[PDB]
């Protein structure tokens, strides 16, 4: 995809994350588990909802009665009507079909971007307190219990607190 | 003319809208298919005729 995340540096999605579109998987002493990110899932569901509703809303619908009212000596008008009728069907069929094809590409790129942005959100929080494994995961240079993982997931991770413990583990890896 | 339902004669029908307070005046010395009934109409809009076997 355009943003390189979905089916890219994150290979495959998660059957085990039932409660949202994008989220986290943690792994520490206490145990592993999945958690949906609700801010970014709700935003995305807002956008896609709005997209769908606009594609339907913005259509202008008028009353029209369409029949075959011309007789056997009015074939020239009947053909004018056919050209008109057929012409609008060609227009609406092409627009609908391309509209769907084109907004289907944008919706999938939207999700790609949403996932890449979330990865970047955690990246920017953790800085060098974690190694970047490159498959969408961060290996922590410190001990990160459940309340720490929650702080990453809700955007309140305290870099300073763990900063020292982390650099002693990085210094240590330089052996 | 060719027979249609046994008949070679033809019947040709004509119509008109008669405004409120106008009069219609017939004069004929033959061949007249005269009205007995007519129809009151008010028209506030239009549609078309649908063809359906339902
Ligand atoms: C169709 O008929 C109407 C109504 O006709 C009236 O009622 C019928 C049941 C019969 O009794 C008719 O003889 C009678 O006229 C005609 O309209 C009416 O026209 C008359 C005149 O021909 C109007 O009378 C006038 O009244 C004014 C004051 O109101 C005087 O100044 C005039 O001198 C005259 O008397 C009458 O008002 C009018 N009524 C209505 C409701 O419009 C109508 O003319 C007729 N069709 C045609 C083609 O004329
Ligand atoms: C983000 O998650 C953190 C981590 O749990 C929350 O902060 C802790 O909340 C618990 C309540 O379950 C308290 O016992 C701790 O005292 C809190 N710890 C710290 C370091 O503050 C926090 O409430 C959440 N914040 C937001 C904005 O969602």
């Amino acid at each position: 995809g355009l943003f390189g995340a979905i089916a890219g540096f994150i290979e495959g999605g998660w059957q085990g994350m039932v409660d949202g579109w994008y989220g986290y998987h943690h792994s520490n002493e206490q145990g592993s588990g999945y958690a949906a990110d609700k801010e970014s899932t709700q935003k995305a569901i807002d956008g896609v909802t709005n997209k769908v509703n606009s594609i339907i809303d913005k259509m202008n619908t008028q009353f029209e009665a369409v029949g075959r009212e011309f007789n056997n000596l009015e074939r020239r008008i009947e053909n004018l009507n056919k050209k008109m009728e057929d012409g609008f069907l060609d227009v609406w069929t092409y627009n609908a079909e391309l509209l769907v094809l084109m907004e289907n590409e944008r919706t999938l790129d939207f999700h790609d971007s949403n996932v890449k942005n979330l990865y970047d959100k955690v990246r920017l929080q953790l800085r060098d307190n974690a190694k970047e494994l490159g498959n969408g995961c961060f290996e922590f240079y410190h001990k990160c219990d459940n309340e720490c993982m929650e702080s990453v997931r809700n955007g309140t991770y305290d870099y300073p607190q763990y900063s020292e413990e982390a650099r002693l583990k990085r210094e240590e890896i330089s052996s | 003319r060719s027979k249609v339902n046994g008949q070679s004669g033809r019947m040709e029908f004509f119509w008109t809208i008669l405004k409120p307070n106008d009069a219609i005046n017939f004069e004929s010395n033959g061949n007249f298919i005269a009205p007995e009934y007519a129809y009151k109409i008010v028209k506030k809009g239009d549609s078309t005729i649908m063809k359906s076997e339902l």
